[PDB]
């Protein structure tokens, strides 16, 4: 049910993202889309680690650059329209009552949670967020995360050169 | 005393010299601090002037106004 | 960024108007605008006697009172 | 005792005239004061000692501050 | 004037009470609006935030009610630098001709209710530069003033007496009773 | 079918963000914000793929690192024209 | 699924929100009182009895004054910053270590880092929508210091998570059953005090929201209820930093009354450094956040990497 | 002192894990019997529905 | 997580209701030309800064770097010890060498 | 003098002591068990699921009296 609520909220924020043109308003629409995307990717998974990782990296880490650039880009304020708010509310109530009149068992995702797994599954009882993150720090896939940290340092070296400081 | 236990009975005799606990409550509610002092003067208008050199300079003399206001 | 450290601002002493041009946090230019507390003291001294113009100096530099009276 | 950068005359007193010490004891003392906030600890202790001081608030208008017999107030005709 | 009442006369007088209106209202709605206005005026007089508007010497006494002897903080009074967050503006100093639009703009950006205290003879009436070419003849020609503190550098008891007189004015404010009688 | 009921919505919103990326009624900042919108939809679809497998979800912070470096690269490209094209280049409707 | 779990979780969260808000009001009273006693002067008095309803005098005044706006036409963006600020300050408290179960936050440190990473967002919309150059300067300065010590705070808490072996906040209790972590992490205690006075704008890191170099950084146009919500959000952040100091370093001790006595003592310490220290500069604060604290963070994280490897062989 | 405290926490969680390993196979057998029974009723329900 | 959505929506609803009632309780006066003006001290009245932008970029690079330091507390009891130590020492040592090199240059 | 701070601080000690202690009463009222069941490990959630399967109140005990005589 709440997965369908997040579907409806993402649809509504995407169509208002298509409608609006003010750059900080699109930045605000992105920062409120990232929360719903984080929660909706939290519904399929065993545990909410990667939603937290996407949260710190994308919203609190990266989009603040977008919010700063779009804040200094536009001198003017938002022109709030009650027509777009009314249309968003109408399509939101329509999509929630459409989720009310729809069977939620067929519309639920087939991806297993931590409790949707079998009871006799030995690997699920060990430690939360342990076996999924294991391949980051084991042979031979540790070279990718070493290359990722090197890639981030090289990215900073690129950014200092292209902005010319 | 080293610890300061003997100021608690000074607070208690402040309460008894105020006229009870309710009178000490309305004295603390009206006058912003509770003090003891020798009654020096009474006006014709009903004010009461107290002096006590235990406190420091600027605070050793106080007026308590007439109780009709 | 042109900016006014105006008379309301507390780091200014209440009448200083610092029109300062800022490139980021650095101060590229800073022009002080004064005379917001100009009271016409020298025009008013000449219409009064010496002992009447003595209390002007108390109000001139008002954290140095007796030094100003001493100088006059 | 640090040496003087500028020789202090008889009628003057010099501030910030001490040389920076280079022996290892003074360097370790300044290093520990930098790392472990010793001078900030002294500032915090001096600040905290003023909570236990007597307040100087004179409680207006039941108690009024000192005046003088020469005091200038409302003009009046005798 | 009136003679202040002799204690023989004043012992027969009853207690005044906190409310200037009194509890002798007839209607229950009028009494409820009176007590709501009493609570609102108590909240307003319980914390007035004056603005850091110090033009000249008078302001050196203004910091002397910030000072530990007089201690304005136990009267609800604490300085605020922004004019939006402040209730009161204390005109403490000499308003000049270049200072007039700055004071008017700072007062106009302040939100209502707005009480103004004129501190010192330069603030009200012009004072010692009243016949000057570039001094406004008092701030009453520009900003509407509720309390006028008299002394050339007001003692700090007299400025705080003006603050207590402003608190008595705020306690005497009638808004909901006027709304019931409008 | 399976595509109609599952993971149909990330495709539709990906095409909507692609059309917002390339429309001539928008500007360059709108292109970059719609680009990070399709980055978010790509994360959604990639996580739906990666959760059919049990313990390969660690790839989600690899694509995140690459696309966040792409976004910082695009912002640093776009603001490098401030000292050359002026502050009015953000309102350009054409390239 | 049993419904009294939902009912009691709702009741406990609303009771937590109510008690946090009244403790915010009494924390403003405590700060005005003992901050006066930092100097010679007295605190609030003469309102009600002994100055106790002074924050209610603040609340009646701030909820009655005219809600002014930085521009007359469109000001709905002016509204959304104190709403989200108070929402985050009342929402961050859900990761408090409760021994009776309220929310089973197995990743509480990540939740705290998320709410701190929104702190930059609410202060950025506070700065931009107030339409003033002082407001934009204060918003940019606050975003600068908060993202400058966000990385440092993440590394410091990441070094602390190595001690307990997991991200569960209640695991701070079991590793503090014999001694507190104030003994073992005293330079980390000083660094964490410098961190917690940087994300929340206090006097040692006050170039963002001071009354000297700016008149006010991002509260310059906020008044008449918006300033009240912002003030309550900032003091709730102070209360959260006091609690989070008392969980990590001092023993969690959630039930004991000594834990809340220590929480009031760390709030007293926050008001104690409010009156003592001067304010840092922009260049010196970029020097502090990116070189000294970052180098200490990575170095002593290496120290706990070596120590947790050394204990893993011995155990 | 932290090493001693971590040793105490380690022996507590090893005690809890050993208790979990004791409790586990009875619950596995109960899940096995209910899973086989529910598979039988699911096959019967699918057979009667799809006639 | 479903209870967290309910309590966050309740906090948002309570704060919006409190602000709406504060806007009703606020004293409505006549709106003015000068009262709506943005506040500059006294007399009535910024470009892009690259240094703050590279501060945000350094924050972003270190944030994505911290997001790879985050998992290894859990993995320490469930991985090869030599590989984990080599990657952790190499990770923080290359971070420290890069920080010191960017300090010196 | 300086003991006027303790009106403003001890109240802070009381109010923040409220949201646990009242729950330590309140979980003893409607549940009967003072502590709600910890949902951190998956085994605790499975055994809580087993209790709520066995009885409609998961905190109600199935002791040795449930076992039939044999
Ligand atoms: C719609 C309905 C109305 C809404 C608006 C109400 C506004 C109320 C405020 C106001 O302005 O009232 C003025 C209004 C006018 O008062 P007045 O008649 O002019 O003055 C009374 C006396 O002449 C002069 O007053 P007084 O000298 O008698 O002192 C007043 C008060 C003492 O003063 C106070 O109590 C002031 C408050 C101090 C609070 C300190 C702790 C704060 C903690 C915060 C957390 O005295 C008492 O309460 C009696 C003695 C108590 C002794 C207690 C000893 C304990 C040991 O007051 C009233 O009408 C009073 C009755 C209504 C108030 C509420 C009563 C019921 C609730 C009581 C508290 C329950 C908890
Ligand atoms: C039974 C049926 C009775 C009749 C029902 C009739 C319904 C249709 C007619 C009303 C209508 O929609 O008028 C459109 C009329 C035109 O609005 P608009 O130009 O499309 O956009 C609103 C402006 O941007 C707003 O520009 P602004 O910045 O001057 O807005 C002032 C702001 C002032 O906001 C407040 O005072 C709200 C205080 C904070 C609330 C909590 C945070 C949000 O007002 C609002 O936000 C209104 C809500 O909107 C309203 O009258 C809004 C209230 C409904
Ligand atoms: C649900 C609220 C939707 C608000 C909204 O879309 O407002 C329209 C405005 C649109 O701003 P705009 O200035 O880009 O408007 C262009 C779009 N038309 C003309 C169709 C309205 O968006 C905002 O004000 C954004 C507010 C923050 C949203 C998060
Ligand atoms: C609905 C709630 C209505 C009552 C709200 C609380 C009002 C308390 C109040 O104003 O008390 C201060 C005022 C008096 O305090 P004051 O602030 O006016 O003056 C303090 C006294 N001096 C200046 C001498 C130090 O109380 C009253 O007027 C009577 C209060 C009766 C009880 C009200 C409820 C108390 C809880
Ligand atoms: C902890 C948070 C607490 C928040 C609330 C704190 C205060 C609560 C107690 C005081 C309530 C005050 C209510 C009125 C506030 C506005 C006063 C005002 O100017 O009203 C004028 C208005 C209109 O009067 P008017 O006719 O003078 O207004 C015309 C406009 N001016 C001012 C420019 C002339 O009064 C009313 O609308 C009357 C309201 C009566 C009911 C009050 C509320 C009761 C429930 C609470
Ligand atoms: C507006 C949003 C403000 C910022 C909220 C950040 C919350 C942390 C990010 C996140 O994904 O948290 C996962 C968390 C779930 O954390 P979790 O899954 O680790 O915790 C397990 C859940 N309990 C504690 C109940 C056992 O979800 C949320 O915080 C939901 C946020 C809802 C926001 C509603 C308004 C939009
Ligand atoms: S009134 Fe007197 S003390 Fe005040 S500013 Fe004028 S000259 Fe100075």
């Amino acid at each position: 049910m709440i997965q369908l609520m997040l579907y409806s909220l993402i649809i509504t924020t995407s169509i208002i993202f298509l409608n609006m043109i003010h750059p900080l308003a699109l930045g605000l629409t992105l920062l409120i889309q990232t929360i719903f995307v984080c929660l909706l990717t939290g519904l399929m998974t065993k545990s909410f680690w990667y939603s937290y990782i996407l949260f710190l990296i994308f919203l609190g880490g990266m989009l603040v650059l977008f919010i700063y650039v779009t804040s200094l880009a536009s001198n003017e304020m938002f022109n709030l329209s009650m027509k777009l708010t009314l249309f968003s509310s109408l399509i939101l109530i329509f999509m929630l009552i459409l989720s009310f009149i729809m069977d939620k068992t067929s519309s639920s995702l087939f991806l297993m949670n931590n409790d949707m797994q079998s009871i006799i599954n030995m690997n699920s009882y060990f430690m939360e967020n342990s076996l999924s993150l294991n391949k980051l720090y084991n042979f031979p896939t540790n070279f990718i995360t070493i290359l990722l940290m090197n890639y981030l340092l090289i990215t900073l070296i690129v950014i200092v050169k292209i902005t010319k400081l | 005393k080293f610890l300061g236990i003997n100021r608690l009975t000074k607070l208690f005799q402040m309460v008894r010299e105020a006229g009870g606990l309710k009178q000490a409550y309305l004295k603390l509610y009206r006058n912003d601090d509770l003090k003891i002092g020798t009654l020096v003067g009474i006006d014709k208008y009903g004010n009461k002037y107290f002096e006590n050199p235990y406190y420091f300079y600027g605070r050793n003399r106080w007026i308590e106004f007439a109780p009709h206001v | 960024l042109t900016l006014n450290f105006g008379p309301q601002h507390p780091a200014a002493h209440g009448v200083l108007r610092l029109v300062l041009e800022l490139d980021g946090e650095t101060v590229m230019r800073a022009d002080p605008h004064i005379g917001l507390l100009h009271r016409g003291t020298e025009k008013l001294i000449e219409y009064k006697t010496y002992t009447q113009a003595l209390p002007y100096f108390d109000r001139l530099d008002y954290v140095s009172m007796m030094c100003n009276e001493q100088c006059y | 005792e640090p040496k003087d950068i500028v020789e202090v005359p008889k009628g003057y007193v010099y501030v910030n005239n001490k040389e920076l010490s280079m022996e290892f004891a003074d360097i370790t003392d300044r290093a520990a004061s930098t790392m472990f906030f010793g001078e900030l600890l002294r500032g915090f202790a001096v600040t905290l000692a003023h909570i236990f001081k007597e307040p100087a608030t004179i409680n207006y208008p039941f108690e009024k501050g000192p005046l003088s017999p020469r005091f200038r107030g409302e003009h009046a005709l005798r | 004037q009136q003679t202040l009442p002799v204690a023989e006369v004043a012992q027969n007088l009853p207690k005044k009470g906190y409310s200037p209106f009194g509890t002798k209202q007839s209607s229950v709605a009028e009494w409820s609006l009176a007590r709501l206005d009493d609570l609102l005026n108590w909240g307003r007089k319980g914390s007035i935030w004056p603005l850091t508007f110090g033009l000249a010497c008078c302001a050196v006494e203004m910091m002397h009610i910030a000072a530990p002897r007089y201690d304005m903080d136990r009267y609800g009074v604490v300085f605020r630098a922004s004019p939006r967050q402040a209730d009161v503006i204390i005109v403490a100093g000499t308003l000049t001709n270049k200072m007039a639009p700055a004071l008017r703009k700072v007062y106009d950006q302040m939100p209502e209710p707005r009480w103004v205290i004129s501190m010192g003879s330069c603030a009200n009436g012009g004072g010692y530069y009243h016949y000057s070419y570039s001094v406004v003849r008092g701030c009453d020609r520009i900003i509407p003033v509720d309390i006028y503190v008299p002394g050339c550098p007001p003692t700090a008891e007299a400025l705080m007496y003006g603050v207590l007189q402003l608190q008595k004015k705020v306690k005497r404010m009638k808004t909901l009773q006027m709304w019931y009688r409008k | 079918m399976i595509m109609i009921l599952y993971w149909s919505l990330p495709m539709i919103l990906f095409i909507l963000g692609l059309f917002c990326f390339v429309s001539n009624r928008k500007h360059l900042l709108s292109m970059l914000l719609s680009l990070e919108f399709i980055v978010l939809m790509l994360f959604f679809m990639l996580f739906i793929y990666l959760n059919m497998l049990n313990y390969e979800s660690y790839f989600s912070m690899m694509f995140l690192t690459f696309s966040v470096c792409e976004g910082a690269l695009g912002l640093s490209i776009l603001v490098s024209m401030i000292r050359t094209h002026g502050n009015d280049y953000f309102q350009s409707f054409s390239i | 699924m049993f419904y009294m779990e939902f009912i009691l979780s709702l009741i406990g969260s609303l009771l937590l929100i109510i008690c946090v808000l009244v403790s915010v009001a009494f924390l403003t009273l405590l700060e005005r009182k003992v901050l006066g006693y930092i100097q010679i002067r007295k605190g609030p008095n003469k309102v009600g009895l002994m100055g106790i309803p002074q924050p209610f005098c603040d609340a009646i005044k701030l909820f009655t004054k005219e809600q002014t706006y930085p521009l007359l036409s469109n000001y709905l963006s002016y509204y959304i910053s104190p709403i989200f600020s108070l929402f985050l300050s009342l929402f961050v408290w859900m990761c408090m270590p409760f021994f009776v179960k309220l929310y089973s936050f197995n990743l509480g440190g990540l939740f705290f880092l998320c709410c701190t990473s929104l702190g930059v967002y609410t202060v950025m919309v506070a700065g931009w929508s107030s339409n003033s150059n002082y407001a934009l300067l204060g918003g940019l300065r606050a975003v600068a210091q908060t993202i400058s010590y966000e990385v440092s705070l993440a590394l410091i808490l990441l070094s602390f998570i190595f001690l307990i072996g997991s991200y569960n906040m209640i695991y701070f209790f079991f590793y503090q059953v014999y001694m507190w972590f104030l003994i073992i992490l005293f330079p980390m205690a000083l660094v964490w005090v410098s961190i917690s006075l940087a994300e929340t704008n206090r006097t040692p890191f006050d170039f963002a929201e001071g009354e000297s170099e700016l008149v006010s950084g991002f509260n310059v146009e906020y008044s008449s209820g918006g300033f009240a919500l912002i003030f309550m959000a900032e003091y709730a952040s102070i209360l959260f930093m006091s609690m989070l100091f008392c969980v990590i370093f001092l023993g969690c001790d959630v039930f004991n009354l000594l834990f809340y006595m220590k929480l009031t003592f760390i709030s007293f310490v926050f008001i104690w450094v409010r009156g003592t220290l001067p304010r840092f500069r922009y260049d010196k604060l970029m020097y502090l956040a990116w070189k000294c604290f970052l180098s200490f963070s990575l170095n002593y994280l290496l120290f706990f990497i070596g120590f947790k490897i050394l204990l893993f062989s011995l155990l | 002192i932290y090493y001693l405290t971590a040793k105490k926490v380690k022996r507590d969680e090893i005690e809890m894990r050993s208790a979990q390993n004791v409790i586990f196979p009875i619950l596995v057998a109960e899940r096995d019997r209910e899973f086989l029974r529910q598979l039988r009723r699911n096959r019967d329900e699918e057979a009667e529905l799809m006639k | 997580m479903f209870s967290i959505i309910f309590i966050a929506l309740l906090i948002l609803l309570i704060t919006t209701i409190v602000m709406f009632l504060a806007s009703i309780l606020s004293k409505k006066a006549l709106i003015d030309r000068e009262k709506s003006s943005p506040f500059e001290c006294g007399f009535d009245p910024l470009p892009f800064s690259l240094r703050f932008f590279l501060i945000t970029i350094i924050f972003l690079i270190f944030d994505v770097e911290i997001a790879l330091i985050l998992p290894m507390i859990i993995i320490m009891k469930y991985s090869n010890i030599m590989i984990w130590t080599i990657t952790s020492i190499i990770f923080i040592l290359i971070l420290l060498i890069g920080l010191y090199h960017e300090w010196n240059q | 003098m300086w003991f006027e701070i303790l009106p403003g601080a001890v109240i802070i000690t009381t109010l923040l002591s409220v949201p646990i202690y009242a729950m330590y009463g309140l979980d003893k009222l409607m549940i009967g068990n003072a502590f709600r069941r910890n949902m951190d490990e998956r085994f605790s959630r499975v055994m809580y699921q087993r209790d709520f399967r066995l009885t409609d109140n998961p905190y109600k005990m199935n002791g040795l009296e449930q076992i039939p005589d044999e």
